[PDB]
């Protein structure tokens, strides 16, 4: 009588398999957006920099 | 994955357990040749009684 | 803490501790029985400064502990030990109060009865916990299999236990323990790597190994042939790669270390292979249902994670018995959360009530009650 309660637990851990997916999925989503936003980030702080050096070296010869 | 060693292990074992239940089905038709055996073996016997029979007769 | 007055239940395995509430499907706290202390004395302040420290606390502090086991292979050292780590998994990690809720606890095979006899006396007056009950690792083990007829092979990290049970009976007079554990595949591993040119002593450098020993190592089909073909092995062999960043490369050793429980004679054991302690298991019971105990044989413990076992059992239990019946080993997976799975089965009953080992019938009675209340 204990081992068909066992065979029934095992089958709810089985569909859970899927829900042990989800956050990882969603964990997922969330490194794929916070890496396509750091593309731009990382393009616009590149231009800053070249900006900030720009500024720089007009300080430098200006000195 | 972990997701992924499970589904071998409930696959391979529910095949294992397939094939075993296969061999269990296979050894109780053996035990069926076996009966069926013994059953031609005690009729013919009794075939020979029967023609020892007509023959005292 | 649930709102409703259920039982505690707790696996104190000979390796690891597995603790949560009776319902649940999975042990909530669940840490290795390494105990750690400091190294040295105190002259800082402002920080630590504490003695105990056990369970994930210790694994990140292991290099500043002298890392000491409190049990080994059943034997107990010190119970102010376990007094400290049950604390730490009741208040710290279970966040339960003993005082409501009874205890279901799994003691390892054949344990002494004056270990239990002073377990249980400590415990009652240290603690508060309301009812009782303890039971074997190897029923705990059948529970979870579900099928009362079989021989547990409990491969703890002390000892290693043969104990055949038929139709939901045990066997005593067929049980034996042998002192090949984890504790023997480490000793043996860190030889073989001493001669590979890497000698450690130390406990992190064990663990280090036995992690090895989870992830890499084979249970060889056939041993020198294998060793053989592993002289080159450039595909056969495999590496590791340590948490420092260097790259440690093992061959044949890979099966030639847990080999060693299947031949004892490398480091020096009158008893042959654990096959070899299963098979007479069988034999010395009645003829007639040892063909049951063939296709009926199960294997538990942590150590049962490695691959290699099933196929290496059957093969030599074929060669040495006769080859007409067919032999199946079952083995479901994490199998080591399995005892405690069987600790809540016996709390999922109405019946198990009518046996908790209450506080007056140990006051009455003492220590000695539990000679009559669990056997
Ligand atoms: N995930 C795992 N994979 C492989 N081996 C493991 C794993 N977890 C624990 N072990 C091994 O199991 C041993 C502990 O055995 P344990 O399960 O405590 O025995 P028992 O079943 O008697 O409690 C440890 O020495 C460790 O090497
Ligand atoms: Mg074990």
């Amino acid at each position: 009588d204990i081992h068909r309660k066992r065979m029934e637990k095992d089958l709810n851990e089985l569909q859970a398999l899927i829900e042990a997916h989800f956050e990882n999925r969603k964990k997922e989503e969330e490194e794929l957006v916070s890496l396509k936003d750091r593309i731009e980030r990382r393009r616009a702080e590149r231009a800053e920099q070249q900006r900030i050096r720009n500024e720089r070296e007009k300080e430098r010869q200006n000195r | 994955m972990d997701a992924i060693k499970k589904k071998m292990q409930m696959l391979k074992l529910d095949k294992e357990n397939a094939l075993d239940r296969a061999e269990q089905a296979e050894a109780d038709k053996k035990a069926a040749e076996d009966r069926s055996k013994q059953l031609e073996d005690e009729l013919v016997s009794l075939q020979k009684k029967l023609k020892g029979t007509e023959d005292e007769l | 803490d649930e709102d409703e007055t259920t039982a505690l239940v707790c696996d104190n395995g000979s390796g690891l501790v597995k603790a949560g509430f009776a319902g649940d499907d999975a042990p909530r706290a669940v840490f290795p029985s390494i105990v750690g202390r400091p190294r040295h004395q105190g002259v800082m302040v402002g920080m630590g400064q504490k003695d105990s420290y056990v369970g994930d606390e210790a694994q990140s502090k292991r290099g500043i502990l002298t890392l000491k086991y409190p049990i080994e292979h059943g034997i107990i050292t010190n119970w102010d030990d376990m007094e400290k780590i049950w604390h730490h998994t009741f208040y710290n990690e279970l966040r339960v109060a003993p005082e409501e809720h009874p205890t279901l606890l799994t003691e390892a095979p054949l344990n002494p009865k004056a270990n239990r006899e002073k377990m249980t006396q400590i415990m009652f007056e240290t603690f508060n916990v309301p009812a009782m009950y303890v039971a074997i690792q190897a029923v705990l083990s059948l529970y979870a299999s579900g099928r009362t007829t079989g021989i547990v092979l409990d491969s703890g990290d002390g000892v290693t236990h043969n104990v055949p049970i038929y139709e939901g009976y045990a066997l005593p007079h067929a049980i034996m323990r042998l002192d090949l554990a984890g504790r023997d595949l480490t000793d043996y591993l860190m030889k073989i790597l001493t001669e590979r040119g890497y000698s450690f002593v130390t406990t992190a450098e064990r663990e280090i190994v036995r992690d090895i020993k989870e992830k890499l190592c084979y249970v060889a089909l056939d041993f020198e042939n294998e060793m053989a073909t592993a002289a080159s092995s450039s595909s056969l062999e495999k590496s590791y790669e340590l948490p420092d960043g260097q790259v440690i490369t093992i061959g044949n050793e890979r099966f030639r270390c847990p080999e060693t429980l299947f031949q004892p004679s490398f480091i020096g054991m009158e008893s042959a292979g654990i096959h070899e302690t299963t098979y007479n298991s069988i034999m010395k019971c009645d003829i007639d249902i040892r063909k049951d105990l063939y296709a009926n044989n199960v294997m538990s413990g942590g150590t049962t994670m490695y691959p290699g076992i099933a196929d290496r059992m059957q093969k030599e239990i074929t060669a040495l018995a006769p080859s007409t019946m067919k032999i199946k080993i079952i083995a479901p997976p994490e199998r080591k959360y399995s005892v405690w799975i069987g600790g809540s089965i016996l709390a999922s009953l109405s019946t198990f009530q009518q046996m908790w080992i209450t506080k007056q019938e140990y006051d009455e009675a003492g220590p000695s009650i539990v000679h009559r209340k669990c056997f």
